[PDB]
């Protein structure tokens, strides 16, 4: 499984449901489904509010995207983006699932308000390889990765594709 | 087998492979070699070698497909997830697919085939995902500035090494 990581503007204007997270005890998988699922105790949300969440589902290997909990802090509070496939929450790999204190502040501002804003109009191209080609007015070209910033990158923890007037989104601060 | 529970590996040195279906972002050339590349990295490192099969059912499954696809595992369009592979095994296992929403490349451009491809064959051959950035098995695509040096770090070696010696 090969992952190009959404931004975190992406990953909440993509996912059906952005939620704030425990996860409770070790995962189980189901061979039939090929998918394991964790417990988890919601604390918050912030997107998918149709669906009311105490599982989410994931493949059952790593070559196939699974997402596998590393954390053993059972009260640590994680923020999941995912998406809803027959009423339940599903996350991969390439899912933006962090820690919510491991968060920069301007990200939490825009998971909580600020990412919205963008989700109608805007969109987060990311660089493979510069040069980079911009398709419209309304991408933001995303560079963290090509300056080796990746999930750490400036753009990703301080700054949102957010539109400037109609047919133009640029990148602005969160704060 | 005689571990238990068992390795994640072939229980043979000599392995077969089969690029069934194609992707159009490419000449069908290009995506040969970046598969034989893919293979040959593994090669000069372990015992294991490589045979190209036309028809039948080989051990490793290479195929370019969109979304779903008759596997577990749905594609997601453009991004994210560009390929997954499966554990060594009988059937879909040992297979590696493709996601052909992205568009893939000779060079380092857009989506480098023989990048992604060398990983979900190291998938295919029993290995794990890696916790160093600058291995191959991390998950996360990383584009090289340039495919010259591209080198295979030493946490892949060992692991494929400690699999098949
Ligand atoms: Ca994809
Ligand atoms: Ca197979
Ligand atoms: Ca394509
Ligand atoms: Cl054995
Ligand atoms: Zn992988
Ligand atoms: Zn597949």
């Amino acid at each position: 499984c090969t992952c190009v990581p959404p931004h975190p503007q992406t990953a909440f204007c993509n996912s059906d449901l952005v939620i704030r997270a425990k996860f409770v005890g070790t995962p189980e998988v189901n061979q039939t489904t090929g998918y394991q699922r964790y417990e988890i105790k919601m604390t918050k949300m912030y997107k998918g509010f149709q669906a009311l969440i105490r599982f989410v589902y994931t493949p059952a290997s790593y070559s196939v995207c699974g997402y596998f909990h590393r954390s053993h802090n059972r009260s640590e509070e994680f923020l999941i983006a995912g998406k809803l496939q027959d009423g339940l929450l599903h996350i991969t790999t390439c899912s933006f699932v962090a820690p919510w204190n491991s968060l920069s502040l301007a990200q939490r501002r825009g998971f909580t308000k600020t990412y919205t804003v963008g989700c109608e109009e805007c969109t987060v191209f990311p660089c493979n390889s510069i040069p980079c080609k911009l398709q419209s007015g309304t991408h933001c070209l995303w560079t963290d990765q090509l300056l080796q910033g990746l999930e750490k990158g400036f753009q990703s923890r301080h700054l949102a594709c957010l539109p400037r007037e109609p047919g133009l989104c640029t990148w602005q601060s969160l704060r | 087998f005689r571990t238990f529970p068992g390795i994640p590996k072939w229980r043979k040195t000599h392995l077969t492979y089969r690029i069934v279906n194609y992707t159009p972002d490419l000449p069908k050339d290009a995506v040969d070699s970046a598969v034989e590349k893919a293979l040959k990295v593994w090669e000069e490192v372990t015992p294991l070698t490589f045979s190209r099969l036309y028809e039948g059912e080989a051990d490793i499954m290479i195929s370019f497909a969109v979304r779903e696809h008759g596997d577990f595992y749905p594609f997601d369009g453009p991004g994210n997830v560009l390929a997954h592979a499966y554990a060594p095994g009988p059937g879909i296992n040992g297979d590696a697919h493709f996601d052909d929403d992205e568009q893939w490349t000779k060079d380092t451009t857009g989506t480098n085939l023989f990048l992604v491809a060398a990983h979900e064959i190291g998938h295919s051959l029993g290995l794990f995902h890696s916790a160093n950035t600058e291995a191959l098995m991390y998950p996360l695509y990383h584009s090289l500035t340039d495919l010259t040096r591209f080198r295979l770090s030493q946490d892949d070696i060992n692991g494929i090494q400690s699999l098949y010696g």
